[PDB]
This record gives structure tokens, C-alpha cells and sequence, in this order.
């Protein structure tokens, strides 16, 4: 289980639904999105799409990491049950749970100003992590097409007020080993991992001890030869990359949006961290 | 960045202190001038003392130089030698000179050639007149 | 190919730029200039030096008309001409803080500015805060090389974008004496790809 | 406009109560517990915040809006001199109602009249979990926090130390015609850097106040003088609140 | 495209300008004058320069008086400083620029600093005790070559806009620059006035370089 | 409009004044006369004539009783060398400048340098012990070419006002200009006094020499 | 700036130590009379000495250019012959200037004319001044 780590040299903005806020990590959709944003320009659009429909590529969505440390979303169990306060858990420690800070968030007041009529200022939420600290995607199954499509957004950025300027990155694919023996080994209970959709035909049976907190995605598509019009895709309402499950899913990659001229794909693929509870 | 007054350093940290302590020594205990009573320096003279130094602190803190000049160093031996010269001239000047080491201080900002050793003293006469004026004054 | 354009902006003026939401003190800086938020560097936003360029070019190449060769460059996203922004500025810190410490000055100063009414002749003080001059700002702009034909022309327009703020200033209190700002060490290296005329490219701006 | 003598800036105020919930939960001892207790607690406090503020607010006519009320949050913005003299009566008065057993954290912020209100509101609750998070250095919740991040004081410390000097100081000004507020602008100027260069600028206190201390009262400099030695960063904040209520 | 205007400005007195609030020290020199961080020279700030040339040229072309806020001058003096009313922006074609010391090594030839400390004082009239102040001000004698661009928007205008230009130089040296003008100092003068294109060939330079050459 | 007034102070007697911002050497001159930095020639501040000449005004036109502060003259006084009133404020109309010791060449035809030394002594009533300074005085006859500029606001006021400033240069020259005056030092005398504009053509320029030029 | 007096060249900044150590030199080893006596330079004539090396000093305090002009030369050496006639008068004079080199630096200033070398050296004369009246 390969490791995509991230270190920034910017301060990023990864919008939830404004522009003056922004969340510290950025979800699959984004990175998805993203690579095969610049998988288009290759040439090689089908290539990626394929590779991650065919599950071959299937990649999380990021996590905190500090100095040593892999970090991920609070896991919302089903307990019978300060401490209260904790929205990040590290990954090694999970098992025995059943000081904390990432740089700081900051809002950069803009303008649009014009010659001759007033200025419109606008904030746009930002995000600095420290220098010993960054975000990093879990990937199983490494691919030479994932590790130059990686080579391209590193210049291209991620993120939301990219171009003017905020996305940039310096990835490093790493193999680590205490964390690929936490994905071999398995408990009872099925956290997730990933911004997953159950299809229609699992769903029902996915949640029934599931403990999960529905997120909605949408957005406008980023393609300039989308209809020649920015316009809204259809909203999809995926559980939280922090949910946890009693019977595993598989998600899918849905198509969100209806004519066009090529179709706006959506990761909601699923990754599961298995623990005993 | 010290500045051994008589063997005791001074800092950034811990002259103004001692500055106090030295006008506390001047005061409570004044100079018996061997006609019998006791006096104590001017204000005239110690503002006197004051403008002597600033007339190198106008052309000192204008300077990024951590060296000193061979010109400020030249006018710093020349308020030596002129600061010996009040001191020969009456006791209630080298009682002060003494007892608030003016030369010795003088004479370390004359060895170590540092900018940062000239704004020490600097700052160390110029509490010593704030502390002069505050404690024992006739304001 | 993702091209990166490279250079360093040194100040010959103030250059106050940025707005924060920060409190001010009664004796204190109104309007501080922006920072980074952990390490504190006075810091160019890749925003304002764009805003900066694209004031600067459509103001000179357009002549009454904006037509394609600003919106290749920078990107739009209106009702028809919609173009992906071949650029992409970053956030520029401050490079030479080990010179700043040679010369025993910090990265920035405060300055002292009023205004005199013209009716009761009474001043208004205020502190503005502006970088020093003389500080240098290392900076990228990654260039995303996908029509080969018209690299050309577009570095070309760079370079004139460069060279017309050379003359102007780079943000805040710019007509009043402060922003003059300079580019030196202005180079071009392909990131990824191998491009085959990138000579043209850094003698187009190298000279 | 009709705020005459101040600087012309709104102030806002967010005052969460400290640890309502717990008080909810295990605040009421078990051979004291019943259903009507757990009932007449709740009716007391929201009895409060909706009556008893507004009562307050009526009764000295003090220049403020209010929109929320509960101990979850409160929200009221007005004249930043009403809000800075009633944050203390707020608290004096709900510690009076509570009988000292349920205090609040405040947070006041100066802000320009024309300012978004949704980041008033927020730089505002920042404020406000800058007061919750108050602490000494080892290892008390209850705090007011005044109009930047920084000045975080406790209730004691705005309704006694601050208050004190600061009517002290308006006592010992306003005989003077001549001393303020440039005399109170250079001793900030040095108080301040106080800070930075710690013996110098307290000799140059020391310089200033016995040099100047003809006109103003060498009671009023020596205790200028002992307060600025003693606890420097009370009377900053009192000489700014002053200055800030003398504008124009 | 754009102009440039160049030249010197030469003090015939002392010109303290600008400062800092900050306590300065004991025995001292009180608000001194404004510099350069980084080089330590003396320095003409560009805004010092705008606002007095703008009071001076809003005077004149009124004529006489002049009792009005900044925003609503003369239009051509909003065309050259600038205006922010609510439908009516006007643009500043003028740029000033901060002036360093442009003589510092001809100061340094006759071996005096490029600054000096003035000593002065008032005398109570009710009490005839005196009142000593230090101000530290630029020696005269002192250079300050300038650079100030122009943009150049309409070209039947740039005529009448070098003429005002001209004529708020030749009105700041009937006056002083900044400080303390009126006890004697503040006195500079403009020499080696010129027109340089940034740019470009100007087909009508020769009657802006003559028109600022006299 | 703009005036300037010009003319040249003559000295009768030695005028020491000012201060430096200089070292003295033991047996040697303490107290030296302010010099103009850069050429290191003595100097007349500006300020210092204008505080006298102030002083002088503002004392004769009240009545001969003067003990208010400067800000507590008459209107005339306020209108002309300015005022820091709180409420109905008033510019400067005089604009002084720092005067330079000017006939270096008639003084250097004497072959004598343009400063001596004053040896000077007070003696002890109670122990007859003397106690001797050395002053730096300008030498007498040595002249100061001037030049005051006028900020000509009302055509029907400049007349008033420049018979108030010939009525300061007549009281200034029965006065000293500045150091140790009532100990034979000082004393000045106002000559070549004329009234230049400084652009364009006054209406009545005439009957303003004249009164200067009586 | 640089003053070379018998061994030492004595520049800009140590003329105090140096003026220091030569007052200190004749003390504790003073001048003897050859009458046996108790004797040792009084204060007036070395004042007359600083009087007539003053004469000059607030005059070049005029001059801003580094280059002295051929009068001064001449008063300099006029100060170096009346310093000879008071040390060919009383021989505690000439015994003070042979110990306290001021025949030396007097020459020095002869040989190289410039401004700087005559302040060093009334500076030296001053400090010598200095340190006579402290000790």
C-alpha cells in the first residue's frame, strides 16, 4: 500500500461550498477530478478512467499527516458510550482508543478592482500547513500512469484558488510498513476511508449498523469545452470519509451531470480501514 | 554584549538596574567635599556629561555599521580623556565618575570596538540621568 | 509540458501591499501589509501580482477594442469565450532575509504619513506599514505549454507584461511613492516534457 | 452620530456561558434531585436570557441592539462605550443571578461602522474562545477578551484593575487643560516598548513622570509610575480605552 | 505609452521631513528626519512631494484660494493627482517616487555627515524661560535626483498637463518641502528638469523636454 | 501672487548665536556659532529672526505688555507668522529662510576669517575668583543677504502688512538678533530692503518698495 | 590619520592612553633640579603651552578642506619656536616636553600638512592637558 504524500510550499484553498472557507484536506472527488483534468491534456483520458474503473487505481481521499505520524478523520462508531474534542486520530493508534495542530487557517481579503467604477473585494479562505507537515492519499497498487499523472498536477496544482495562487505541491510516492499490515489485517466493523456512494443494489444492506454523515458534492465543471458555459453538475450526497460500516460496498464512479460534451465523472469509489469493535 | 563596570558585567538586561543601584549609592551616602558638608553634582554638569555622549549618539544609531568607525572611535577617546579632564577639575565630578564607573564603562566600549557596546553605555548614561532626575532630585 | 518561468523581483521602493482584518492599536500600523501565517515573511500574493500583469497588458495591447492573447494567457470564464489559464502564479515570499541581517534591518518599516485638510489645516496621522526597499522576492510561474504555435507570441507578452511593470508599482499606496519594483534573473526551465525551443524562450526573456 | 464623544466604532459582544451543560447534567447534587429541580433550573436561565437582559437594557437606556439570547450564545451590537460599560454590569448581574455559581466568557470587538457583519461576527467569536480559552500557566474560565486577540482579561481584572485606572485617569485628566493626550501618547509610546527594551524605556518612565510630574500631581506620577512597574499591561489597555473614549 | 521626468532636487535650506512618534531618547535629537531603511540615506518621501505640489498647484489654478477637500480640485489637477468621487474616478497619470540621497559621495568628499542636528528652542513670554528642541534635519547643499512616470491617456492634453506640471515645480520653489517651512528651512530647488519615453519614440518629446527645460 | 521680500543684515556688533552639535577642546571656544553644514560658513537661522522678529511685533502692536502665548497675539500677528489655533487656524503668510553670512569676499579683502573669539569672564563677588569663557561671535560689518517670501492672499491687506513688517525691521534693528545681547552683541541693521514678485506682475508694487525702501 | 611621535606612531584613537601614560611617567620619577629640590611642572605654563596651540586649533575649526594653508604652517612652526624659547628659559620645561614628546609631534605635523594631523595633535596637547589635571 503505497503512500502519495504531499508537502505544500502555498497556503491552499479547498472550498466545501464558499469561497471565504476552506477545509484542510481535499477529498477524492478533487483529487480524481483533478488528475484526470490532467489526464485530458495527455491525451490519455480513457487510459485513467479505465484504470479506475476497472478498480485497479483506487486511491482514498487526503489526510493530515505531522512529522512521523499518519492521521485520519474521527471514526463516528455506533458506541453504548477533554478527550470529547479530537477530529483528527492518528492510524497506528485506532485499535487501543476503543496536542494536535496542523499550521493554522487564514482568510486572504482580495479585490477586483476597476478603473472607474468602485472595487468589489472578496475573501478567499486559505490554509498554510507547517514545514515539517503536509496531507498524504493512501493508493493500493502503484501505476506508472499515477506516477507521472502526479508529475503533471505538481505544476499544475490542486486545489480551489489555483491559478492565482495557491495549489502547489511536491508529491513523493512512499511505501510504508506498519500501515499496509493495518489494511491486511481486519476486526468486525468496516470504517470508511473514502467520499463513497453504495449503488442502489447495496445500499439498503450497507446501512444497517452504519454510523455515517452524509456529505453533498457538487459544484460547477471546470472544462472549458463543457458546453461553452460554466454550469452546475448534478449534486451527489456521499457519506463522510470518516463514517464507519458494519457490511462493506463497493462505490462507483458516477457520471454527475446531464448534455455535454464529455462526460463529468465522480469518484465515489469506497476504501475501507477494517478494526474490531 | 557585556560591559564590565568594575567587575561586575552589565547587559541589556541588567543595566539600568544597577545604574539605580549606583545612584542609590551616590545618593544616602554624598560626597564630603573636605570642607566639611556634603554635596552633590549639578544638574548643569550631568546633563553636560549627557549631551557629551549624545554628541556621538546622533551619529551612532544612524549607522548599520556592528563596527564602529575609526572617527567614532576617536571622539569616544576624546569623552574619556575630556570626562578625566571635568573629573580633575572638581571632586564633586570624580566622586560621580568613580562611583557610577564612567571610565571603566568608557574604557570597555574603547577595547571591545562594537556598535551594539556604544549603545549599552549609551543607554546606561542615559538611565543614569533618568534615574538621577527620578530618585533624589529636587523634581 | 508544463514550462516554469522563473525570476526575482527586487523593490526600489516601499511596495505596501495586501489588506488584513487585523487591530490596530490608537499608536499603531493601520493596514499592516500581509504575511505569511506561519513564518511571518512579508509575502507577495500570487493574486496581486497577476491582477497586477493582466491591468498592464490589457491596457496596453487592447486599444479601444479583450481580445485572445490575455485570456490565453490568464484565463476567463465568461458566457462564451471560456479558456483555461495557461499561467499559474504563486504566492512569492521573501527571498533574501540572510541579506536583510547582513545590513542589521528587518523586513519591513513603518511608515509615518497624514493629510492636511485644505479648510482647518488640522493633520491626520497614520502608519503605514510597506516591505523595506531593496528586498528581493524569488517567484515561479509555471507555464502550461499545450499549443506549440503560439508559445511565441505568448512569451512575448510575458516578457512585455514584466517590462510594463517595471514602470509601475506593484500594489498598495502606488502613486504617493512607494511599489516601483524590478525583475532581474528571469529564466525559463521545462518542469516536465523535454522542449525542444525553450533557447528562444530564455532569449526572449534573457536579454 | 449621536454617539458624541467617542470614536464613531460599533462594538460587538458574544458572552457564552461557561459549562452551562455540565451544570445541566451533574450540576445539581443527587439527594437534591428531582424532576421539578431539573425543570425550574432550565426555567431559570432561559428566564434570564430572555426576560431579564432585556429588562437591563431597558431600564438605563444603554445603546445596543440585541439578537440572540441563551447561554448557548448571545449577540448584541451597539455603541462600543455601551457595550464596554454594560459588559460589566452583565456579568455583575449575572453573578448576582446565578448567585456565583455560573459565570460567562465575553468577547468585545471594535469595529468600524460599515464593517461586514458576518465577519464581525466572526472575529467576534474568535474573541470569544480566546476569553474560553483562558488559563494562568499552570495548568479559571471566565474572562472578557478586548478587541484583539491579545488582551485577555479576566472579569476581575476589566471590572477592578482596568476600571479603576481608567476612572482614575479620567479623574486626573480632565482638571488638566494642557497634559493630554499627547503626554498620554508618549507614555504609551514607551509602555509599549516596555516590551522590547524593558530597563531603558522604564528609565525614561522613570525620566518622564518625575520631569513632568509638576503639572499633573506627584501622587498622580508616582502612581503612574508604580502601576506602570507593577502591572504595565492593565494600564496600557486603561490609557487606550481612555484615549479611545476622549477621540475628538 | 509612457513618459518619465527626471531630474534633482536641490536643498537651499534644510528640509527636515517626515519622522517617527517614537520616544527618541533623553538627551537626543527629537523626530528625526525620514530614511531609507536599508542604506541609511535621507529620503524625500514620493507622497511628501504629491501632496505638497497638489496643495501648491490647487492654490493656483483656482486662483488664490483654495478651501475644499482633495477629492473635488480642479480637473486638471484630478487628471494629474488624482480623484476618488462616486462616479467620478479620475485617474492618476502621475507616479511619484521615493528620492534617496542622490550626493552622498560628494557629501562625503568634504567630509560632513549628509544630516545635521539643528538646535532650537522657544521662549515662554509670560515666564522668558526657554524651551530646547533637537530636529534633525538633511544638510543643505544636498541632491535628490527624482524619477516620476506619467502616463500618457490623451494626447491633445499633454501639453497643458506638462505646462501644470512645470508650474507646480516653479511654485514649490517659492515654498518649502515639509517640516518646519516657515522657521527657515524646507527651501529646495529643481534642477536638470527632462523628459525621457520609458518606451517607444515620441514624436512630440522635443516641445515637453523644452517646456520642462526652462 | 507671490512676493518676495529681500535685503541684507548688516551687523554693528558681534551677533553670536546658536548652538552645535560640535566638540569643543579645553582652553578653546565653547559655544560655537551654527554654520550652514556642507560650506561650514556662519549662519543666521531662520527661526531665530522669526521668533525675535515675532516677539517684537507681537509685543509693540499689543500695547508694549506682553505675556500670552504665541498663539494669543494679535489677528495681524497670527496672519503673518502663523498661528496653531484649534478652530479658525492661519497659514504662515511670511515664509522664512536660513540666512547665509553672504559678503565673504569684502571680509577675506580684510584678511580676517569671519568668526573671532570673545574673551569673556564673570568674577566671584564672594571670593573674587574669575572664571573666564571664550564666545564665538560673528566679526561686525559683516553682512547677510535674505530673502522672505510673502504669501499674498488679499489685495486689500498687503499694504497693513508690510508697513506691521517694516515696523518689525525698525524695532529689530534697535534689538539684537540672537546670543548674549544686553552684554554688547547682537545688534543688526536692516539695508537694501525691496519687494520682488516671484511670478507675474503685482498691480501695486510700487507703494510696497516704497515702504520698505523709505 | 596617523601621528608617528619618537617609537610610536600614535593615530586617530589611542592619543588618550598614550597622553595618559606620559603624565603618569613623570610622576613617581619626577624632575630634580640638580639643586637637590622638590620640583614639577606648574599648571600655567603648561596652559600656555594648550593657549598657544589653541590659537590655532579655533581657527582651523573654520576650514573645511584637508589641505592647511601656508600661514597656519607658519603659526604651527611659530608655536614650535615659542616652545623652544620656554624650554630654553627653565629647564623643568624642556624637560617636560623632551619626556612628553611634543617636539616630536609637533614636527610630525610639520612634516605631513594636513587638517587631520593638527586636530590628532591638539587632541594629544589637550588630552596631555587632561590627564596633567587629573593626576
Amino acid at each position: 500500500m503505497k503512500i502519495i504524500k504531499l508537502y505544500f510550499e502555498s497556503p491552499v484553498h479547498f472550498g466545501e461550498k464558499r469561497l471565504s472557507e476552506s477545509k484542510i484536506t481535499f477529498s477524492a472527488d478533487t483529487l480524481f477530478s483533478a488528475l484526470m483534468i490532467e489526464a485530458v491534456g495527455l491525451g490519455k483520458e480513457d487510459e485513467f478512467y479505465q484504470l479506475a474503473s476497472n478498480n485497479l487505481v483506487k486511491f482514498s481521499d487526503a489526510f493530515p499527516f505531522i512529522d512521523q505520524y499518519y492521521y485520519i478523520p474521527k471514526p463516528m462508531f455506533n458506541l453504548k458510550l477533554a478527550f470529547k474534542k479530537l477530529l483528527y486520530v492518528p492510524i497506528d493508534s485506532l485499535e487501543d482508543y476503543l496536542s494536535f495542530n496542523l499550521g493554522k487557517l487564514a482568510l486572504s481579503e482580495k479585490v477586483q478592482q476597476h478603473d472607474f467604477k468602485d472595487s468589489e473585494p472578496y475573501n478567499v479562505g486559505t490554509f498554510t500547513f507547517k514545514e515539517n507537515t503536509g496531507l498524504y492519499v493512501l493508493i493500493e497498487q502503484t501505476h506508472p500512469l499515477l506516477e507521472e499523472l502526479l508529475e503533471n498536477l505538481q505544476y499544475s496544482g490542486i486545489g480551489g484558488k489555483r491559478n492565482s495562487g495557491y495549489g502547489k505541491f511536491k508529491f513523493e510516492i512512499l511505501e510504508d510498513s506498519d500501515i499496509e499490515d493495518l489494511f491486511s489485517a481486519k476486526g468486525n466493523r468496516k470504517i470508511l476511508l473514502s467520499g463513497a456512494l453504495p449503488k442502489d443494489a447495496e445500499l439498503e444492506q450497507a446501512l444497517k449498523n452504519a454510523s455515517y454523515l452524509l456529505e453533498r458534492r457538487g459544484g460547477f465543471v471546470q472544462s472549458d469545452t463543457y458546453a461553452t458555459n460554466l454550469v452546475k453538475k448534478q449534486d451527489l450526497y456521499v457519506f463522510k470519509s470518516g463514517s464507519t460500516f458494519e457490511n462493506s460496498f463497493d462505490g462507483d464512479i458516477y457520471q454527475v451531470g446531464k448534455k455535454g460534451n464529455h462526460p463529468v465523472y465522480k469518484y465515489a469509489k469506497s476504501f475501507f480501514l477494517e478494526v474490531s469493535v | 554584549t557585556e560591559l564590565k563596570i568594575g567587575n561586575e558585567k552589565v547587559n541589556s538586561t541588567n543595566f539600568g538596574d544597577f545604574a539605580e543601584k549606583a545612584i542609590r549609592g551616590i545618593n544616602h551616602k554624598p560626597f564630603v567635599n573636605s570642607k566639611g558638608g556634603e554635596q552633590k553634582i549639578t544638574t548643569s554638569k550631568i546633563r553636560g556629561i549627557l549631551e557629551l555622549v549624545n554628541k556621538v549618539y546622533n551619529r551612532v544609531i544612524n549607522t548599520n555599521d556592528v563596527e564602529l568607525s575609526e572617527n567614532i572611535l576617536a571622539d569616544i577617546a576624546y569623552i574619556k580623556v575630556k570626562i578625566a579632564y571635568e573629573s580633575g577639575r572638581e571632586p564633586v565630578v570624580k566622586d560621580f565618575i568613580q562611583r557610577t564607573a564612567f571610565t571603566a564603562a568608557i574604557t570597555d566600549v574603547m577595547n571591545q570596538r562594537t556598535r551594539e557596546s556604544f549603545l549599552l553605555f549609551a543607554r546606561y548614561v542615559e538611565s543614569l540621568i533618568a534615574y538621577f532626575k527620578f530618585y533624589g532630585g529636587k523634581d | 509540458m508544463k514550462l516554469v518561468i522563473e525570476g526575482t523581483i527586487v523593490l526600489k521602493t516601499g511596495m505596501h501591499i495586501g489588506g488584513s482584518s487585523d487591530f490596530s492599536a490608537i499608536g499603531a500600523v493601520a493596514s499592516p501589509v500581509v504575511r505569511d501565517t506561519l513564518t511571518r515573511l512579508p509575502l507577495i500574493p500570487g493574486s496581486s501580482l497577476k491582477g497586477k500583469m493582466r491591468y498592464l497588458l490589457a491596457k496596453e495591447l487592447n486599444n479601444g477594442i479583450d481580445q485572445d492573447e490575455i485570456l490565453r494567457l490568464f484565463g476567463s470564464s465568461e458566457k462564451d469565450k471560456i479558456r483555461r489559464a495557461r499561467l499559474k502564479f504563486n504566492d512569492i515570499k521573501l527571498s533574501n532575509l540572510a541579506e536583510l541581517e547582513t545590513f542589521n534591518v528587518s523586513s519591513t518599516e513603518v511608515k509615518f504619513e497624514n493629510t492636511i485638510n485644505r479648510k482647518t489645516a488640522v493633520a491626520n496621522p497614520r502608519q503605514i506599514e510597506r516591505v523595506i526597499a531593496g528586498s528581493k522576492f524569488d517567484f515561479e510561474i509555471f507555464y502550461n505549454l499545450d499549443d506549440i504555435k503560439e508559445v511565441e507570441k505568448d512569451f512575448e507578452n510575458i516578457k512585455q507584461g514584466f517590462d510594463l511593470l517595471e514602470f509601475d508599482y506593484l500594489g498598495g499606496h502606488g502613486t504617493r511613492g512607494s511599489g516601483r519594483i524590478a525583475f532581474e534573473n528571469l529564466s525559463v526551465i521545462t518542469a516536465v516534457g523535454n522542449f525542444e525551443k525553450i533557447n528562444t524562450l530564455n532569449e526572449i526573456l534573457g536579454a | 452620530e449621536e454617539v458624541e464623544v467617542g470614536i464613531n466604532r460599533l462594538g460587538v459582544l458574544r458572552a457564552d456561558v461557561d459549562n452551562l451543560g455540565q451544570a445541566f447534567i451533574n450540576g445539581i447534587p443527587d439527594d437534591y434531585l428531582s424532576i421539578s429541580r431539573t425543570a425550574t433550573f432550565s426555567r431559570a436561565m432561559s428566564r434570564f436570557f430572555k426576560n431579564y437582559l432585556n429588562q437591563l437594557l431597558a431600564e438605563k437606556s444603554y445603546k445596543i441592539n440585541v439578537i440572540y439570547a441563551g447561554g448557548d450564545d448571545l449577540f448584541m451590537i451597539g455603541a462600543w462605550q455601551d457595550i464596554l460599560d454594560f459588559s460589566i454590569v452583565l456579568k455583575q448581574k449575572f453573578a448576582d443571578f446565578t448567585q456565583n455559581k455560573l459565570s460567562i466568557s465575553a468577547g468585545i470587538g471594535m469595529f468600524r461602522e460599515k464593517y461586514p457583519v458576518a465577519r464581525m461576527a466572526s472575529l467576534t467569536g474568535d474573541l470569544e474562545d480566546a476569553a474560553k480559552d483562558y488559563k494562568p500557566d499552570e495548568r479559571t474560565k471566565n474572562a472578557v477578551t478586548l478587541f484583539d486577540a491579545t488582551n485577555v482579561f479576566s472579569w476581575d481584572t476589566l471590572e477592578n484593575d482596568i476600571f479603576v485606572k481608567l476612572d482614575a485617569i479620567t479623574k486626573n485628566f480632565e482638571k488638566l487643560d494642557e497634559t493630554g493626550k499627547a503626554f498620554i501618547y508618549r507614555l504609551i509610546d514607551l509602555l509599549r516598548g516596555v516590551n522590547e527594551n524593558q530597563q531603558i524605556n522604564i528609565a525614561r518612565l522613570a525620566y518622564t513622570l518625575s520631569r513632568m510630574e509638576e503639572k499633573i500631581g506627584k501622587t498622580f506620577a508616582q502612581e503612574l509610575y508604580n502601576w506602570a512597574n507593577a502591572d504595565r499591561k492593565t494600564l496600557i489597555m486603561a490609557l487606550e480605552i481612555y484615549i479611545l473614549k476622549t477621540r475628538e
